[PDB]
RNA sequence: UGCCUGGCGGCCGUAGCGCGGUGGUCCCACCUGACCCCAUGCCGAACUCAGAAGUGAAACGCCGUAGCGCCGAUGGUAGUGUGGGGUCUCCCCAUGCGAGAGUAGGGAACUGCCAGGCAU
RNA sequence: CGCUCAACGGAUAAAAGGUACUCCGGGGAUAACAGGCUGAUACCGCCCAAGAGUUCAUAUCGACGGCGGUGUUUGGCACCU
RNA sequence: CUCCUCCUAAAGAGUAACGGAGGAGCACGAAGGUUGGCUAAUCCUGGUCGGACAUCAGGAGGUUAGUGCAAUGGCAUAAGC
RNA sequence: CGUGAAGAGGGAAACAACCCAGACCGCCAGCUAAGGUCCCAAAGUCAUGGUUAAGUGGGAAACGAUGUGGGAAGGCCCAGA
């Protein structure tokens, strides 16, 4: 479970979510998970997709996570009514279309397709299959 | 439960009050600015507070200037 | 660097003097020879000048690098700009001391007749 | 071996492009030497096939405009954030 | 000189004041009021402004 | 008229660093002494004074050189004013404005006043 | 010159409570019931498949995570009275 | 509950919430005026006691220091010593 | 910023606040806006080229599937795919 070891603020504002991504090249290993879609991925998440990636391929290759959940998320508690901001409970990366949230090396192709396909089924966010490109 | 957040000071307005081409008068204050963020070029005092005032009658002019690409606020006499 | 050094010492009052606007007699001094100027306000024009390397100032002195030698530039750069008609200057020690040679040749001016 | 045949652009900027886009095609750009820079439009699924291969980023192409041959090398390339299509084409004159 | 012939054609409810306050320098004054005005740059840009909601007869 | 040097400016990295070379007639610098004018919270190191045996070693100036800093298009992309639209957390269309980054490339400053030395 | 007049434009120099024994003028400008909006929570489906199941993921359960439906619990709001 | 600094605040000013974060209710006859002078942190190397860290010398570095006390804007011509 | 409030008319079945549009009075004249033109109900059972077979149109997601239309490539193939 991917979170910052200290911050400078503890809560941070709601903000949105526009734009397309930067990182939207496989630039550390050979195949790459790629999202098509827009939205928030939390630690939990991002660490369910890794888990199935990982037993996937039976822990052989290298694997990068390109995406970190550096932004804390609030809820207020049951049967509370105002009086303050709500206390942080869990930790999301905002993802944008484009942005490359895994990559791969050291497997075949078919291997990395259907790892990844298992790590697909983890996240919230729809997801496309991409490979390393010269230029 | 309860916040131990809630306050702020009052806005203080500073800023530019004549930017640049307006004629002003001797006296008027051209910026108000903590710190001196512009500089008194030809013309120009600067108050105690780091306020740019006129020292003659004229239109302001705000150019960059010397080594440190420092920004300098004059009155050019008309 | 002393140089360096004595530029830093000398911009308070550079800047002082071009902000109001005044003519200044600039002094340089070497060990070997003393120089003077009147550089009018925009900085850039020089209106009289006077020093020890020019001949018909060094040929009247045993040394260039002395007291007395100061007192001829200051006499002489006083008497060209009074002949220019100038007679209001500040006087510009350019981050020297003002003392010994410089302020022998400030005397001098001051006596042949420049006001500051 | 690679050669690809262009058209010079008529309108410029991110409406036209858009439309070019729409159509099927994209824009690109040839310039370095003394010549002054030549923006062309490309056929996309053609040189979106021909981009697959390898050598098309390190031989010497032929691009066909106006019926005159130019010597490039692909230079930088654009791509669509999420789709496998191209958006833009840098061409240095070889 | 030259003069070009400029109609209103939609409503002025509910425009931004600045519209409106170009509909008033136009001169224009109800839905299918058509002006008559020199052909100037200023001009120009205040049917440029405007121009969803007026059209020009050159 | 040209070359070299000093002072005061304009300008504020295309102008700054690094690396290599080079200059002492003059100028500059280091330099030689200090009882003295003056000075060290100790020290003539610095400041100051009196000088001119030595050296361009350092510093400085000049010349060369892209290893850097710096500058930098064209095209595309992002954003966005107004009007319209959609599958409306976000976008698209018409029109106008249009970056940042990156690419090609540029690039080892330019210049005014006065003074001095040399050649002429 | 004298005020933590700090409830800091400072009611007085000078001031705490109870009322289920209660009372008046008002408010659905504002709570408690029920309706409404919402659906975090709740409940019910589903997707992926780690594994359990001698072997065997899918007879039967389904971990880590994902997507919905209901209006159905605990709540939020304060729109009706 | 008054006052100050930042953000929210949509590149002039201003701008709400029982929104997100911190401070004040002083200090100083020098810590004020002016004239003259000066320039930081940190690290490396060598050096009696002396050590991770004292004072000394040289180098790198270039304000990463400093500012009577929050934070912001400033500060080398220093507003710092 | 716009409208309601304090604004009627036409549209969105019905619907202050959305879309069109600002009612001085009269007319058994005409042109338009938004929105519409088979019957209720005013106006095209209009023209041309396509798509859908689900009453989809006329309520919804991850995800599943030889539904069906279009486009650019690729593998094998009369030496028999
Ligand atoms: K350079
Ligand atoms: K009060
Ligand atoms: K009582
Ligand atoms: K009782
Ligand atoms: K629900
Ligand atoms: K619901
Ligand atoms: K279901
Ligand atoms: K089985
Ligand atoms: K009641
Ligand atoms: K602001
Ligand atoms: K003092
Ligand atoms: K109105
Ligand atoms: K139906
Ligand atoms: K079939
Ligand atoms: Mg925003
Ligand atoms: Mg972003
Ligand atoms: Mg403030
Ligand atoms: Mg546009
Ligand atoms: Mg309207
Ligand atoms: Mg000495
Ligand atoms: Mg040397
Ligand atoms: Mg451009
Ligand atoms: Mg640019
Ligand atoms: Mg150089
Ligand atoms: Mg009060
Ligand atoms: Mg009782
Ligand atoms: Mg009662
Ligand atoms: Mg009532
Ligand atoms: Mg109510
Ligand atoms: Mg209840
Ligand atoms: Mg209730
Ligand atoms: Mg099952
Ligand atoms: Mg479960
Ligand atoms: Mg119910
Ligand atoms: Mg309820
Ligand atoms: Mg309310
Ligand atoms: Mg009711
Ligand atoms: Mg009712
Ligand atoms: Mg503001
Ligand atoms: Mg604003
Ligand atoms: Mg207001
Ligand atoms: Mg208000
Ligand atoms: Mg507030
Ligand atoms: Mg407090
Ligand atoms: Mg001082
Ligand atoms: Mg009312
Ligand atoms: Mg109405
Ligand atoms: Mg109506
Ligand atoms: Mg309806
Ligand atoms: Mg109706
Ligand atoms: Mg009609
Ligand atoms: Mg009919
Ligand atoms: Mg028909
Ligand atoms: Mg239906």
């Amino acid at each position: 479970m991917l979170q910052p070891k200290r911050t400078k603020f503890r809560k941070m504002h709601k903000g949105r979510n526009r734009g397309l991504a930067q990182g939207t090249d496989v630039s550390f290993g050979s195949f790459g998970l790629k999202a098509v879609g827009r939205g928030r991925l939390t630690a939990r998440q991002i660490e369910a997709a890794r888990r199935a990636m990982t037993r996937a391929v039976k822990r052989q290759g290298k694997i990068w996570i390109r995406v970190f959940p550096d932004k804390p998320i609030t809820e207020k508690p049951l049967a509370v009514r105002g009086k303050g901001k709500g206390n942080v409970e869990y930790w999301v990366a905002l993802i944008q279309p484009g942005k490359v949230l895994y990559e791969m090396d050291g497997v075949p192709e078919e291997l990395a397709r259907e790892a990844f396909k298992l790590a697909a089924a983890k996240l919230p966010i729809k997801t496309t299959f991409v490979t390393k490109t010269v230029m | 439960g309860s916040t131990r957040n809630g306050r702020d000071s009052e806005a203080k307005r500073l800023g530019v009050k004549r930017f640049g081409g307006e004629s002003v008068l001797a006296g008027s204050i051209i910026v108000r600015q903590r710190g001196t963020k512009f500089h008194a070029g030809a013309n120009v005092g600067c108050g105690r507070d780091h306020t740019l005032f006129a020292k003659a009658d004229g239109k302001v002019k705000f150019e960059v200037k010397g080594p440190k690409n420092r920004k300098f606020i004059s009155i050019e006499a008309e | 660097d002393k140089k360096s050094a004595r530029i830093r010492r000398a911009t308070r009052a550079r800047r002082k003097l071009q902000e109001l606007g005044a003519t200044r007699l600039v002094v340089h001094r070497t060990p070997r020879h003393i120089y003077a100027q009147v550089i009018a306000p925009n900085g850039s024009e020089v209106l009289v000048a006077a020093s020890t390397v020019e001949k018909a100032i060094a040929e009247q002195l045993k040394y260039t690098g002395n007291k007395d030698a100061a007192a001829a530039v200051g006499k002489a750069v006083a008497e060209r700009a009074l002949e220019k008609g100038i007679k209001d200057v500040s006087f510009d020690r350019s981050g020297f001391q003002y003392h010994g040679r410089v302020q022998a040749l400030a005397d001098a001016a001051r006596e042949a007749g420049l006001q500051f | 071996m690679f050669t690809i045949n262009a058209e010079v652009r008529k309108e410029q900027g991110k409406g036209a492009s858009r439309r070019l886009r729409a159509a099927n095609k994209f824009p690109a750009i040839i310039y370095g030497g003394k010549e002054a820079p030549l923006a062309i439009e490309l056929d996309h699924d053609k040189v979106m096939n021909m981009q697959a291969k390898a050598e098309f980023y390190s031989e010497v192409l032929t691009i066909v405009v106006d019926g005159k041959e130019i010597k490039v090398k692909a230079q930088d390339v654009q791509r669509h954030p999420y789709k496998p299509k191209l958006q833009h084409i840098d061409f240095v004159r070889a | 000189a030259k003069t070009i012939k400029i109609t209103q054609t939609r409503s002025a409810i509910g425009r931004l004041p600045k519209h409106k306050a170009t509909l008033l320098g136009l001169g224009l004054r109800r839905i299918g009021h058509t002006v008559e005005r020199e052909d100037t740059p200023a001009i120009r840009g205040m049917i440029n402004a405007v121009s969803f909601m007026v059209k020009v007869e050159e």
